């Protein structure tokens, strides 16, 4: 009755993101 | 004679010969392999390694089985050559799958656990390549290779290290595989290799730990067992390598998913680093760092320290990144996280230019950004001491048209902000001015929201009318005597 | 800008090797060969065959050594594969030399003397390819290979026959090697194979015999031992294959160097074929055939038969081939060979338009053609019966300017013809009217040739004046009374 | 002397010529 609030005070935390970059082998010596 | 165009277009493409994965050649190498004579088998292994080195395609069962058979050898030359061949073939995506389906992982694991560093290197590397296919990742993770991979990640030979840490990285892309990695004891190794002087190893381990930090349970575990992790990542924010900078920042973001890490990153001196990175004008660096500070700003105890660190103006400047919607969203969201703090921080907030810039962006930006800005206004309007100032920045010019949005975050928060601005202010001049404009202004807002199906909107309208009546103003009382407004009940 | 076309232009042409001719692959096949195990060696030989089939380049000793060893196998299929490899490699010109220098000829000859027909075929073919290098030709010719090549030319298998006769053909490009070929007994075989129903075999044999017929001694040998030769070549002049036609015609022309063959070709019915051939649409056929009839027309006994076959007018029409100097030359030469025949043939000659066409061509053709024409006129002028006629064709208009030529064939023969025309004719009208014109006329001719350093020319001038005075005419005697003539005369 | 002649009555025969075209082997089977 003093204030109106329809959103949380703080915003949500972000979801942790994965880096999907793939590693490849070094050149193969034999 | 258009024809002689075509005449050379064909010959050309008849060009666009070095294939020996079938017929005579293959049969010869296969014959060498199944001779079970050591020297002949050596010859075959060397041939395979060279061939796969120069050209690779999808191959059949009859190519891979003689190589897999060579991998059962006790002879170092045969081992290293055959591992090189299989590793080279594992660059092709169909080959990865076929190689794993034939049971190549068992011989590869066996070769990994021998005391021959070149064979170690090649076998591990072959597994690295195999693990770049999603189908293979979980099978490799549960095959038993994780223990030797973890051990070999500590190798004094940098190539072995690169391959091993690379494989480990290749198995942080799903929750289950990350769980397998943590259970195999890879984390202390990765953390230790954060200090590596090799750019590749450092990047692989930083990225691996960053992906591991995607899971809540892993974050808790790290909090209990790896107490210097945050410090190391923080120092990695100043790496001369851009990708290591960026990834360390990302890892800190991911960790900052949790409250404890939100406090700990600040306590470890991460803020000035972040302040610098958020002003790099490099889209990846800025994205990572603004995401990180966005998570960190959620903890109340950080607010002051975030404002003292000088984040407000860089954040505000990020709103001019019109070609990066996510960066804008994160910047605004961080600002909104700083919008209900102490009085000092409030003064700083208003001195940053955040209100004006947000007002400017409110009617010419993606709906996501609009949403964040609307929420920011809504929270800012909660402080009585600020209301007049907000009114004198003309943010009603933004708020009123935002109450027309079909996005309910936008319209709802705009309604909230407007409503609160109408409550217990000393001066109602700006409200009276905006009664009919823009777009029917405040009265139109009152109408539309008075006829709303959503009880919250209607409650807002009734409440702000009550606040308008409640205040001791002669003229707004005159303005509410219009019939479209009143008989609503 | 500019650069960005160049920027692309380079890349594409950087577009436009993992072979088996070195390193690992080669060492593998080599390990297979020196294993001394028949099955392994078999695999190696098959590999070699396929590899050389797909790609061939200049190779080293280390490639050829195992292949040469495989050539000595007890297993015919190993020998066939190895020899296929060797033969494919022998398409490269430096490989030919290296293969002969390493002593491949001995295993190849041994292979030719075996009973397996595929082995024979590939061995002979390989020798065929080796003999396309001039350095090798004399070495293969003297190696002993000729006797088995000769025998294998009689094979009932057509591929063998083609390879063998092709090798024999490659042995006919020098006098020495041709001598070796004749001494090996190849000629009866080749001649008999002129009747082969296979276009390739008969082309190779026709060409080989044509080349053998380049040497005098060989032509005499053929005339003693091969009585069916001319009949066969004549029947080959009607082959549906144009190259066979042409080579048969060339062989007959070579043979026609001798008088006996000049008679024999006519006796065998070659003339109508040559009549058709000199009127071919194809310039080569025309050349070959006109050269042939040029040689044949040298024998007096043929003259009538040549006119009866209808050569005169086609020969005359050949003179309009302004773009072929050689064809013009031997057409006019043949005509000249028909210019001192019997009365019937002479009358036929004058109705062919040869005189008029030659006169037309005498001042508008290469100096070689001029030489031939001039000689033709000189021979024609020998017949009293013809002189007036030649004068009525206004031959002096051609003859007189020709006496200015620095080419002594032209000027000498023109002088001879003129001289004869001034001798013992009943009517001196054309002589009198050509006294001062064109090109200073007969008067000028007489003066110039009277001052000549060449005693032949002077002799001609004096003899001509004598013929003019001795012949009884009032006005020619009047014309001779002039200072320029008497003073130097 | 009844006639003048500086060239032979008949032209000389052309010299026989060589075909230097080279034969190559048939395809090698194995």
């Amino acid at each position: 009755l003093l204030h109106i609030q329809v959103s949380p005070t703080k915003s949500s935390n972000l979801d942790a993101q994965v880096n999907t970059e793939q590693a490849y082998s070094q050149p193969f010596r034999y | 004679p258009i024809a002689d165009n075509e005449r050379e277009a064909v010959t050309l493409l008849l060009g666009y010969q070095l294939d020996f994965y079938s017929g005579g050649p293959l049969k010869a190498l296969t014959t060498l392999v199944y001779s079970d004579n050591l020297n002949l088998q050596r010859s075959a292994a060397l041939a395979f390694a060279e061939i796969t080195e120069k050209y690779v395609r999808q191959v059949s069962r009859e190519v891979l089985e003689p190589i897999l058979i060579l991998l059962q050898s006790q002879d170092p030359q045969i081992q290293v050559a055959a591992c090189a061949a299989l590793g080279n073939l594992a660059v092709n995506n169909e080959n990865k799958l076929l190689i794993v389906e034939m049971g190549g992982l068992e011989p590869l694991i066996n070769q990994m656990m021998g005391d021959n560093v070149e064979v170690q290197c090649n076998a591990v590397g072959c597994i690295t390549n195999l693990a770049t296919r999603d189908d293979n990742k979980h099978k490799i993770a549960t095959s038993g290779a994780l223990i030797p991979l973890t051990k070999l990640a500590k190798s004094k030979h940098i190539r072995v290290q690169r391959n091993a840490t690379g494989a480990l990285l290749n198995m942080t892309h799903s929750e289950e595989n990350r769980k397998e990695l943590v259970n195999a004891g890879a984390v202390p190794v990765l953390v230790s290799l954060l200090s590596s002087t090799d750019p590749d190893v450092q990047y692989y381990c930083t990225t691996a730990l960053s992906n591991i930090a995607v899971d809540e349970a892993n974050r808790k575990k790290l909090a209990q067992t790896e107490p210097r992790l945050v410090s190391k990542l923080v120092s990695l924010m100043d790496s001369p390598s851009s990708r290591v900078k960026c990834q360390a920042t990302l890892a800190l973001r991911n960790l900052a998913s949790d409250t404890s890490y939100q406090l700990e990153i600040v306590r470890a001196g991460g803020l000035p680093h972040l302040v610098k990175l958020i002003q790099s004008d490099s889209i990846p660096l800025v994205l990572a760092s603004v995401a990180c500070i966005r998570n960190i700003s959620i903890h109340p105890l950080n607010e002051g320290l975030i404002v003292d660190a000088g984040f407000l103006k860089p954040l505000v400047r990020l709103l001019d990144y019109k070609d990066s919607e996510e960066i804008q969203c994160h910047a605004v969201s961080t600002l909104r996280n700083l919008a209900a703090s102490s009085e000092k921080n409030r003064k700083e907030f208003f001195e940053s230019g955040a209100v004006e810039k947000c007002k400017e962006l409110a009617l010419d930006s993606p709906v996501s950004v609009q949403s964040e800005i609307s929420a920011c206004f809504a929270i800012l309007a909660l402080a009585d001491v600020s209301k007049l100032d907000l009114l004198e920045a003309n943010i009603l010019d933004a708020l009123i048209p935002m109450t027309f949005s079909q996005n309910q975050e936008v319209s709802g928060n705009a309604a909230a902000a407007l409503a609160n601005l109408c409550s217990r202010v000393n001066n109602y001049t700006k409200i009276i001015e905006a009664w009919d404009r823009p777009n029917e202004g405040i009265r139109g807002f009152l109408i539309r929201f008075l006829k709303s199906d959503y009880a919250t909107f209607e409650h807002i309208a009734l409440w702000t009318i009550l606040q308008l009546l409640e205040s001791h103003n002669d003229k707004v009382e005159d303005l509410v005597k219009n019939d479209d407004d009143i008989i609503n009940g």
